């Protein structure tokens, strides 16, 4: 199969192509530049791998959580691409992608992902990889205050690694948890790490048509106050 | 030739297809007004989220409506500004990336040039030169238009735009946001002349506008008078007549100054029925012509974007692979 992945949910922009047994990937920090870099990266990957958009079997996109604007950039681009080339789409959690990154970098199999969500919160997940390489823990995804994370960590056990910008903003996040924590060495998701997840999803038929691709924001209380009485 | 047009500048998602032989082949529009009404203003985060929900589906509906397929589209145009960054980004990312996948040119469009050119979508369109009165939610400008992208600013608002003025006064009359259209309907119920509002900046020569003082006058009038339905109709009428006289007086002066015989009106306020009637009456006495779009193309829509897209494509305004938006983008800065 051939799978194209795109991500812009955080400070990083990345594109990566699973091309029948090899990976061709780009990754950089693009603060302020995501929309200037993302299509040129896609173009470059397709050209250097000698594939065209209509040879692709699915388009994997970073679904969120993360920067609201970023997440929308990602799914915007991914949607026009998928609409344009009639590609099925595969939404991948930015939290799960960082877990996979940790597995890639250092063999980690139990990951505490925390993204700095601002407003003194983090986007949180507990991911654990089984013997078949499947990541369990998607039901744990949430936007949480640090003191609630702390409570949650006291209900966990064993050894975990930490990933994501949540841990930099709040390095004492696991204080008095009772867990052995090590640095997972991943701050940001990479499209390259969406690929193994998406390939698996494709093989199992977990794709959606472009009109059903949705972002996962996790924080949905985002309005100011309603007028008196509604 | 056919152009797909995409409009997501504020709180309307609009998609249209414009064919230069056969005309408008599709026009899809979703308005978010119910989402924002609860808040008394457009909430950017929510506007942005709802553009995502709507853009792709309304594109699919547009193609189905027109009975066309990808290969029948020659270019994809999208509103790049001015407007809300968050909203603009949704339509620009989808559009630019769609253009990339279809391997067709992508045409970024200036939202107010869309408004300006909407009258070109009707029969008997205006020939150059003309004075343009752009009168929208956040814009109120008099422009001398000598050709595509030759826009000389002649007058503009120094405070509130005419649309804001309508909405702000409507809110004082207890109407839901945006209340301009409803204010206009209430006004049809009013006794002409029972109240009399100033025509600001009509006592000295010049072409700029101000409308803020008009809200003040409305609010004081709503205070010193009864809160029955009629009295509110009468205030709505006085407010409307004054804005319309002001716009008229100023259009007269710009026609005088330019010597031009053609007056083109555009933006959401150009849907206002009193305004349309008064400018038409004026252009008849002057022995010139007035032009405007159908009421549904005065307010934000995709048709104007597909049309202006076609014009800009033919003028060579194609984008590279980057996507950019310009939330503030003066019309005078567009090239010819
Ligand atoms: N007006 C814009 N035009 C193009 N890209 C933008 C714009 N605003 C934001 N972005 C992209 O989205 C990213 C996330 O924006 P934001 O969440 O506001 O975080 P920050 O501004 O702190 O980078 C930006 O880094 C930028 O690359
Ligand atoms: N019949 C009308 N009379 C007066 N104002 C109107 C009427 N119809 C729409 N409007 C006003 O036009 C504005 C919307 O203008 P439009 O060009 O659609 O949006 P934008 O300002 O977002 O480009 C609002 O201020 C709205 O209240
Ligand atoms: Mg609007």
């Amino acid at each position: 199969m051939r799978i194209l992945a795109i991500d812009t949910a955080t400070e990083a922009c990345s594109v990566a192509l699973w091309n029948d047994g090899t990976v061709n990937a780009h990754f950089e920090l693009c603060p302020r530049e995501h929309t200037q870099r993302i299509l040129p990266m896609v173009q470059d990957i397709l050209t250097t791998s000698g594939t065209s958009l209509t040879d692709i079997n699915a388009l994997a996109y970073g679904r969120g959580p993360g920067s609201f604007t970023g997440v929308r950039i990602g799914i915007g681009i991914a949607q026009g691409l998928a609409l344009g080339a009639e590609l099925p789409m595969i939404g991948v959690s930015t939290l799960m992608t960082m877990a996979q990154g940790a597995w890639r970098k250092n063999g980690a199999t139990r990951v505490l992902a925390a993204i700095d969500a601002r407003m003194g919160e983090v986007y949180w997940a507990e991911y654990q990889r089984d013997e078949n390489g499947i990541w369990h823990g998607e039901e744990t995804e949430a936007v949480l205050k640090p003191e609630i994370v702390h409570e949650r960590m006291q209900q966990l056990s064993g050894e975990w690694v930490t990933v994501g910008t949540g841990w930099q903003a709040w390095p004492d996040l696991g204080k008095e948890s009772g867990l052995v924590l090590r640095d997972g060495e991943v701050l940001l998701p990479a499209a390259e790490d969406m690929l193994p997840i998406a390939c698996q999803m494709f093989a199992e038929g977990k794709t959606v048509a472009v009109e059903h691709a949705e972002p996962v924001y996790l924080r949905n209380n985002v309005a100011w106050k309603k007028l008196p009485g509604k | 030739m056919r152009v797909l047009g995409i409009e997501t500048s504020c709180d309307e998602t609009g998609i249209a297809i414009y064919d230069d032989e056969k005309g408008l082949l599709a026009n899809q529009l979703y308005s978010q007004v119910k989402l924002h009404a609860d808040y008394g203003g457009v909430v950017p985060e929510l506007a942005s989220r709802d553009h995502v929900r709507k853009t792709v589906p309304l594109i699919q509906a547009a193609l189905k409506e027109s009975g066309l397929t990808a290969k029948d589209i020659d270019a994809v145009a999208y509103t790049a500004g001015p407007g809300l960054v968050g909203a603009l980004l949704v339509g620009a990312t989808v559009g630019r990336s769609l253009a990339f996948a279809w391997d067709v040119p992508a045409i970024p469009v200036h939202h107010m040039e869309g408004h300006l050119l909407a009258p070109m979508l009707e029969d008997n369109p205006p020939e150059f030169p003309f004075v343009a009165l752009l009168v929208s939610g956040g814009h109120t400008q008099l422009i001398s238009v000598t050709g595509i992208g030759q826009y000389e600013l002649l007058g503009e608002s120094i405070d509130d735009a005419a649309g804001e003025a309508f909405d702000k006064t409507a809110k004082l009359l207890g109407l839901d946001y945006p209340g301009g259209p409803l204010l206009s309907k209430m006004a049809a119920q009013g006794t002409a002349g029972r109240f009399v509002f100033p025509r600001p900046m009509t006592d000295r020569p010049g072409l700029d506008f101000s409308f803020s003082g008009l809200k003040t006058f409305a609010a004081n009038t709503i205070r010193d008078n009864g809160t029955d339905d009629q009295t509110r109709a009468d205030i709505a009428r006085a407010f409307e007549d004054a804005v319309v006289d002001t716009l008229m007086i100023k259009c007269k002066r710009a026609l005088d100054q330019t010597g031009f015989k053609r007056l083109v009106m555009a933006g959401g306020v150009s849907a206002n029925r009193t305004l349309r009637a008064k400018l038409a009456e004026m252009m008849k006495k002057r022995r010139g012509e007035v032009f405007y779009a159908r009421p549904e193309f005065c307010t934000d829509n995709g048709a104007m974007i597909a049309y202006a897209g076609m014009v800009r494509f033919k003028a060579g305004a194609t984008a590279d692979l980057g996507v950019s938006v310009r939330p503030r983008w003066p019309l005078a800065e567009l090239p010819a």
